[PDB]
RNA sequence: AGUAGAAACAAGGCC
RNA sequence: GGCCUGCU
């Protein structure tokens, strides 16, 4: 037999019509390719074609590179979930364990630790908003909380009434109806969706003091990592000590609590968008720490009412309303606060040898919104801290592959060798292998927090850039063939996010700093 | 003291670094709406990269079409799509002569593979575009439905079970003055012969998600089924030679990028002298898919194919000549809302042809006006060139045909290039005498790509002294530098079960030490973050906590029943045993010895409801979408236990009018499972023949009565009621 | 890419002075080797080790790019030696005999 | 008897009549991959997001009738309500931990002779002996070695017949395999596994597995041994070797 | 309002 | 008010 593939009818029309210009059937072309020899036919249209088709290399030099311009406008906001470097704690010093506990009688708990209630006020309005409605949900959420105290057991999880304040403050029955274009054809302010270029703001010096705060250490233990199958192998062992080093290193800062933070909030909000579909249910942020002393301790940063979560797609939004103490008087930076409702709720009294401060206690009360993706992925932040230590291992390997021995020993307790990891008026400060643990750590995690497309576009059009200057710090006469073309492609990611821009201002400064 | 972590590249050089540069621990940009807007934009910018081509109507799809092909050479470094014939021919002439004998024996195996494959080949794929139904849907769904469709309308040589008669019935389809179809809301609606033509040449068009690397979001394609044969055999050719091909990186893995990348970096860089000078560009090529014309792709396997039987030429000839003559599917749509009145609206993208613009900002209106030219039956034309990376192999051919073009042969002068094409990314190592040598190397490389409608992305490209360069995230710093930050989204639960998503776990922790050089301290990390989260997200404690959940009871009821708790599985809340050394075993089988008999055989009971194996192909086999990748698969160790369970389905299809394909759904599944009891092999081995289902199960229901009883458990009552069933289930199929 | 030569080293007498200088193509410092012995820190850029702390002073000229050890009642235990240091890069070093 | 008994009940219904009648035995795949679920693109996410469900999981109709459908205090453990597209119901990921703690038992004595490729890893490793940790910089080579350790020296199609003929002898058609090896693989694991009730697939992708050779690329310092490569995770690193040798040799 | 960013969510459909 | 769905 033979195997017969006959093309006709139409679909042999179709291969006449899919030639070169100066072709008229498949046969003939096919002709001409079998017929077809070089005869040096690239050699006489390089020769043809016009000179300014090329790709002439413009020399990189010291002199060359220019810092990168930042975006004018109004200050950049805060874009969190959570207060960050303004948190407050109520504690309880209880033996329980993260998991371990009822999360509402904890927060009922912490909550009656604190005495000096006040009768709440507004300080600082949302501008935009209905303040008022953050004044009576505040309350609200106080009187049902002892509506629950009073109750035999309480409950594991709480449902909350649905008065006109939540669903003005969590956007219920503001989606606009869904209807047919047949139907509405002739309404004028009919359109598209607002679709342009986020708005523009320049940075502002809130991101940074953050960020340095955040590498900073503190009085308590956030991480109780699991258990591990007993250790075996010398190199398990080498293993184990290099983690527990590291464990004590990045345990105590402030990082980690951003961590754990995050991973508590969402992942309470995703179980609850999942299980309480309908009905808005409350939720107090809880973290639960170890003192140096090692008593276990609760804390109440604050409470989440989440709304209706009816969530399809990876994008729907779902509404929150975060209400979280603070001593931070939003008077002195309000800028970073547009978003915010900030009331008046107390007032504390820290030990300080100036007799007693008996400090101002604000609510910082602010709607804010999630999706599944961004649930899922924020209830993932511990790999940040993979990601930093991994870095922080791979150095440590790498100095270890020149001299024949484990380097981790002297590199924690000698601190004598230094990366810089900052700059200072005077200059360059460099600090200890711990300092760039907890400095990576929580680049990572405010990576995690204020993730954007601006972010990513950013970083590689950056590390693209950064390759080319290491190429020249190198001495390796690099070259480019549009250096316009990069500079503008990373120029077009820094729109509004804190976080981006604060990472290109660093960058201008690390330009600065190299390139001598 | 600010700090700033950037500055610590002052003191550690960026590549030993460079895995803080990939904020991968963040959500992914994600696309929300419509998709229409960028396959609009593409399919515009696809057509004015070709503006001054010349324009023709197709005498069968009456739809305008693009030829840029030998149209006027480039004056000007902006990205050209006028690729010149005989530049390309000569261009695959020199890449058979520095490679003799690579067409002729590529085309023996693809003639083997074509004419022993089988249809069902074409069921191995993800989403592709149903005709019948106007929408994307799972290969196995749309090939089917295709298949009764052709039965209907009387085209049955795909009975032969080969999948080149299903592509001459998909040909002789296109010959037929009118089909039908079904469509639910059944009714039978009649498809013209021009219909048809344009339903079987379009593309659906799809927003990427979870595209991690730029600013702006991007348009993919899927093809329909009448065109994925052809794709399928012209990818088994541009497979074939490419794996023959030293300088392509495509049909191989990552480490063997890496080794290639370091041996053609040595080569070049050892044989060249002290007087020599060596650069490499890592060059990106801007709108690579967009300018890559499918009409020279044909012209490329016509030269492969010469001299071979007429109708492997033919059959190979098919897919770029409907490539050249694909439609593209505008998209979902628009939505518009409305603040005075309070409401929303979807209008579908097929009103674009005739939609007023009013209710279309500046961008959006200029872009349909744009591209109104060239829509027929809602969906645009896209003859001048592919819409997203479907030739891959062949693109990745003609790359390095340009590489191979200047092996100081065809140069003719003192410099001379090499290095590795993988599509629209390369690394090209250029050496000469002197720095106007390497200016004139790299020039007429470029000038020689912008001859075959390939472009190279200034902007995302430089050169430096070789030595340092990248390729496709792996960065090569006199060595290839370990990155990690492209495989952390890879260490969280995997999300396919109890079971798996802990063997997925371990077995990426191992991998990741094995090649991204992950270090041991930072793989205990991961081990507990891992246990910590699948703890959390399954519910499944370490029974001896107080953590009240969903499931803490009957978890803490077994915990206090077993004996020997350190046998327990972590799913049932019990201890973590594993560790550096223990990454490479199942958790059941690491706990085995430590199990007690009664929860080992409870576990372990092949009896179980939850356990469910559908084929060999799924078996312990994973489709895990890596970060900056296409899709892959993984085999994953895993004991098949009680855990094994797969999860519960979207659900969403009861309220739509398409419910009736559940139905059938369970029916077809019902016959299946009836027919695998009566042939155990049909997982294992897919059966083959020509015979009918009941025409088997009757026989063999017979032959098997009778073995049973010549020695087992039937009985001449039983032998001969089974006989005068047969007979009777016969009776009943004759009515 | 970094070269680096030293100056200034020679015989002196204990109790004496002696301004050691290196003169390069980053922090820098000073490490020393006797003829018994391996490398062993001097100075960074600032510390000093214990056994040469309050006798010797590192500086440095970024404009002249040249990093300075002045050592003061020195020693016979100081004879040395004394290289100058970049970072991976390193000196020659410049001899010096303390008796 | 009960097989061709629900084909008569199947036959009896005019549907399913027409589907076994017109449809033809080379089909078979197509129809039993035909569904409307597509391939979840991004797992993770909802089975983060379906276990915060109750009846998050799938099982066979049977669990109705051996798991009762509420435990101690009424927490449910199964529905009614089938699944999309499959008579299977939906049930709470209890009704797992209830079968590990009162569902019938049975003997699990075999399963170690299927599982023949796990349990001779942990064999393997339970018997190794450790050494001293060197630090010095490892030169990793990428090279192509052989993964699995029990590959009887066969490639996939040439030990799947020899795989049918081990569990579905019937089904093997014209081949009768020529090579001795081969029939000394059947002839053992035959004898071995002769009422074992696994499941006949599973059996089939264990032996496979087992039997059949695959190799991979990986970068390598020293080893290159089956026994060596398994373990390549924890003898061999960026800075660090750890002598090793498993308890075969 | 809010989330978010070149288009969307701020429940959908069926009675 | 009653009932259905949450990648179709």
């Amino acid at each position: 037999i033979e195997e017969r593939f006959e093309i006709t009818g139409t679909m042999r029309r179709l291969a006449d019509q899919s030639l070169p210009p100066n072709f008229s059937s498949l046969e003939n072309f096919r002709a001409y390719v079998d017929g077809f020899e070089p005869n040096g036919y690239i050699e006489g249209k390089l020769s043809q074609m016009s000179k300014e088709v090329n790709a002439r290399i413009e020399p990189f030099l010291k002199t060359t590179p220019r810092p990168l311009r930042l975006p004018d406008g109004p200050p950049c906001s805060q874009r969190s979930k959570f207060l960050l470097m303004d948190a407050l704690k109520l504690s309880i010093e209880d033996p329980s364990h993260e998991g371990e506990g009822i999360p509402l009688y904890d927060a009922i708990k912490c909550m009656r630790t604190f005495f000096g209630w006040k009768e709440p006020n507004v300080v600082k309005p949302h501008e935009k908003g209905i303040n008022p409605n953050y004044l009576l949900a505040w309350k609200q959420v106080l009187a049902e909380l002892q509506d629950i105290e009073n109750e035999e057991k309480i409950p594991k999880t709480k449902n909350m009434k649905k008065t006109s304040q939540l669903k003005w403050a969590l956007g219920e029955n503001m989606a606009p109806e869904k209807v047919d274009f047949d139907d509405c054809k002739d309404v004028s302010d009919l359109k598209q969706y607002d679709s342009d270029e986020p708005e523009l703001r320049s940075l502002a010096s809130w991101i940074q003091s953050e960020f340095n705060k955040a590498c900073e250490l503190t009085d308590s233990s956030w991480i109780e990592l699991d258990e591990i199958g007993e250790d075996v192998a010398p190199i398990e062992h080498i293993a184990s000590m290099r983690r527990n080093y590291f464990t004590a290193e990045v345990s105590h800062c402030r990082a980690t609590e951003y961590i754990m933070k995050g991973v508590y909030i969402n992942t309470a909000l995703l179980n609850a968008s999942c299980a309480a579909m309908d009905d808005f249910q409350l939720i107090p942020m809880i973290s639960k720490c170890r003192t140096k002393e090692g008593r276990r301790k609760t804390n109440l940063y604050g409470f989440i009412i989440k709304g209706r979560s009816h969530l399809r797609n990876d994008t729907d939004v779902v509404n929150f309303v975060s209400m979280e103490f603070s001593l931070t008087d939003p008077r002195l930076e309000p800028h970073k606060w547009e978003k915010y409702c900030v009331l008046e709720i107390g007032d504390m009294l820290l030990r300080s040898a100036i007799g007693q401060v008996s400090r101002p206690m604000f609510l910082y009360v602010r709607t804010n919104g999630t999706s599944k993706i961004k649930m899922k992925w924020g209830m993932e932040m511990r790999r940040c801290l993979l990601q930093s230590l991994q870095q922080i291992e791979s150095m440590i390997e790498a100095e270890s592959s020149v001299k024949e021995k484990d380097m981790t020993k002297e590199f924690f307790e000698n601190k004598s060798e230094t990366w810089p990891i900052g700059e200072s008026p005077k200059g360059v400060e460099e600090g200890s292998i711990g300092k760039v643990c907890r400095t990576l750590l929580a680049k990572s995690v405010f990576n995690s927090l204020y993730a954007s497309p601006q972010l990513e576009g950013f970083s590689a059009e950056s590390r693209k850039l950064l390759l080319i200057v290491q190429a020249l710090r190198d001495n390796l006469e690099p070259g480019t063939f549009d250096l316009g073309g990069l500079y503008e492609a990373i120029e077009e990611c820094l729109i509004n996010d804190p976080w981006v821009l604060l990472n290109a201002s660093w960058f201008n400064s690390f330009l600065t700093h190299a390139l001598r | 003291m600010d700090v700033n972590p950037t500055l610590l590249f002052l003191k550690v050089p960026a590549q030993n670094a460079i895995s803080t540069t990939f904020p991968y621990t963040g959500d992914p940009p994600y696309s929300h709406g419509t998709g229409t807007g960028y396959t609009m934009d593409t399919v515009n910018r696809t057509h004015q990269y070709s503006e001054k081509g010349r324009w023709t109507t197709n005498t069968e799809t009456g739809a305008p079409q693009l030829n840029p092909i030998d149209g006027p050479l480039p004056e000007d470094n902006e990205p050209s799509g006028y690729a010149q014939t005989d530049c390309v021919l000569e261009a695959m002439a020199f890449l058979e002569e520095s490679h003799p004998g690579i067409f002729e024996n590529s085309c023996l195996e693809t003639m083997e593979v074509v004419q022993q494959t089988r249809v069902d080949k074409l069921t191995q794929g993800r989403q592709t575009y149903d005709w019948t139904l106007n929408r994307n849907q799972p290969a196995a769904t749309a090939l089917a439905n295709t298949i009764e469709v052709f039965r209907s309308n009387g085209l049955t040589a795909n009975e032969s079970g080969r999948l080149i008669d299903f592509l001459k019935d998909v040909m002789e389809s296109m010959d037929k003055e009118e089909m039908e179809i079904t469509t639910h809301f059944k009714k039978k609606q009649r498809l013209n012969k021009r219909s048809y033509l344009i339903r079987a040449l379009t593309l659906n068009t799809m927003t990427k998600d979870a595209e991690r690397g730029k600013l702006k979001r991007r348009a993919i394609a899927t093809p329909g089924m009448q065109i994925r044969g052809f794709v399928y055999f012209v990818e088994t050719l541009a497979r074939s030679i490419c794996e023959k091909l030293e300088q392509s990186g495509l049909p191989v893995g990552g480490n063997e990028k890496k080794a290639k990348l370091a041996n053609v970096v040595r080569k070049m860089m050892t044989n060249s002298q002290d007087t020599e000078l060596s650069f490499t560009i890592t060059g990106d090529n801007t709108k690579w898919n967009e300018n890559q014309n499918p009409r020279m792709f044909l012209a490329m396997i016509t030269y492969i194919t010469r001299n071979q039987p007429e109708w492997f030429r033919n059959v190979l000839s098919i897919a770029p000549i409907m490539f050249s003559n694909k439609m593209a599917r505008l998209g979902k749509g628009y939505m518009f809302e409305s603040k005075s009145m309070k409401l929303r609206t979807q209008i579908p993208a097929e009103m674009l042809a005739s939609i007023d613009l009013k209710y279309f900002n500046d961008s959006t209106r200029k872009k349909i006006e744009k591209i109104r030219p060239l829509l027929i039956d809602g969906t645009a034309s896209l003859s001048p060139g592919m819409m997203m990376g479907m030739f891959n192999m062949l693109s990745t051919v003609l790359g390095v045909s340009i590489l191979n073009l200047g092996q100081k042969r065809y140069t003719k002068t003192t410099y001379w290039w090499d290095g590795l094409q993988s599509s629209d990314d390369f690394a090209l190592i250029v050496n000469a005498p002197n720095h106007e040598g390497i200016q004139a190397g790299v020039d007429r490389f470029y000038r020689t790509c912008k001859l075959l409608g390939i472009n190279m992305s200034k902007k995302k490209s430089y050169i430096n002294r070789t030595g340092t360069f990248e390729f496709t995230s792996f960065f090569y710093r006199y060595g290839f530098v370990a990155n990690f930050s492209m495989e952390l989204p890879s260490f969280g639960v995997s999300g396919i079960n109890e079971s798996a998503d802990m063997s997925i776990g371990v077995t990426v922790i191992k991998n990741n030490m094995i090649n991204n050089d992950l270090g041991p301290a930072t793989a205990q990390m991961a081990l507990q973050l891992f246990i910590k989260d699948y703890r959390y997200t399954y519910r499944c404690h370490r029974g001896d906590t107080q953590i009240q959940t969903r499931r803490s009871f009957e978890i803490k009821k077994l915990w206090e029943q077993t004996r020997s708790k350190a046998g327990l599985l972590v799913s049932d809340g019990g201890p973590n045993l594993y560790n550096i050394r223990n990454l490479h075993i199942p958790e059941v089988c690491l706990k085995w010895e430590l199990m007690d008999e009664d929860y080992q055989g409870r576990l372990c009971n092949p009896l179980n409801p939850f356990v469910s194996h559908k084929e060999i192909e799924s078996v312990n086999n994973a489709v895990m979408m890596p970060a900056h990748g296409p899709a892959k698969n993984m085999e994953y160790d895993a004991v098949a236990t009680t855990h094994s369970w797969i999860p519960k389905r979207n659900r969403s299809i009861l309220n739509t009018s398409q419910r009736g394909i559940l139905e059938d759904e369970q029916m077809y599944q019902k016959c299946c499972n009836l027919f695998e009891k009566f042939f155990p092999s049909s997982s294992y081995r897919r059966p083959v023949g020509i015979s009918s289902m009941v025409e088997a199960m009757v026989s063999r229901a017979r032959i098997d009565a009778r073995i049973d009883f010549e020695s087992g458990r039937i009985k001449k009552e039983e032998f001969a009621e089974i006989m005068k069933i047969c007979s009777t289930i016969e009776e009943l199929r004759r009515q | 890419q970094v070269q680096l030569q030293e100056s200034g080293g020679g015989l002196v007498q204990p109790g004496g002075s002696l301004r050691l200088s290196c003169a390069a193509s980053y922090a820098m410092g000073w490490y020393r080797q006797v003829p018994g012995k391996e490398r062993e820190l001097v100075a960074t850029i600032t510390n000093f080790a214990d056994s040469a702390r309050g006798r010797f002073t590192i500086s440095r000229g970024n404009a002249k790019n040249t990093v300075y050890l002045q050592m003061n009642n020195l020693k016979p235990e100081d004879t040395a030696v004394y290289y100058c240091w970049s970072r991976e890069t390193w000196g020659q070093g410049t001899q010096v005999t303390v008796s | 008897m009960e097989r061709i008994k629900e084909l008569r009940d199947l036959m009896s219904q005019s549907r399913t009549r027409e589907i076994l009648t017109k449809t033809t035995v080379d089909h078979m795949a197509i129809i039993k991959k035909y569904t409307s679920g597509r391939q979840e693109k991004n797992p993770a996410l909802r089975m983060k997001w379906m276990m915060a469900m109750k009846y998050p999981i799938t099982a066979d109709k049977r669990i109705m009738e051996m798991i009762p459908e509420r435990n101690e205090q009424g927490q449910t453990l199964w529905s009614k309500t089938n699944d999309a597209g499959s008579d299977r119901v939906m049930v709470s990921p209890l009704a797992v931990t209830w079968w590990n703690r009162n569902g019938p038992t049975t003997s699990a004595v075999h399963y170690p002779k299927i599982y023949k490729t796990y349990f001779e890893k942990v064999e393997r490793l339970k018997h190794g002996t450790f050494g001293p940790v060197h630090f010095r910089n490892q030169v990793k080579i990428r090279r192509r070695v052989d993964i699995n350790p029990g590959h009887a020296d066969l490639s996939a199609k040439e030990a799947q017949d020899v795989i049918m003929e081990v569990v579905f002898p019937n089904e093997v058609g014209a081949r009768i395999l020529t090579s001795e090896s081969q029939l000394t693989i059947t002839k053992e694991k035959k004898e071995e596994l002769q009422d074992c009730k696994i499941s006949p697939l599973m059996v089939a992708y264990m032996l496979e597995r087992e039997l059949v050779r695959k190799t991979r690329f990986l970068p390598v310092a020293g080893g290159t041994s089956s026994v060596y490569i398994e373990v390549l995770h924890l003898t061999q690193g960026t800075c660090w070797e750890q002598m090793y040798t498993p308890g075969g040799e």
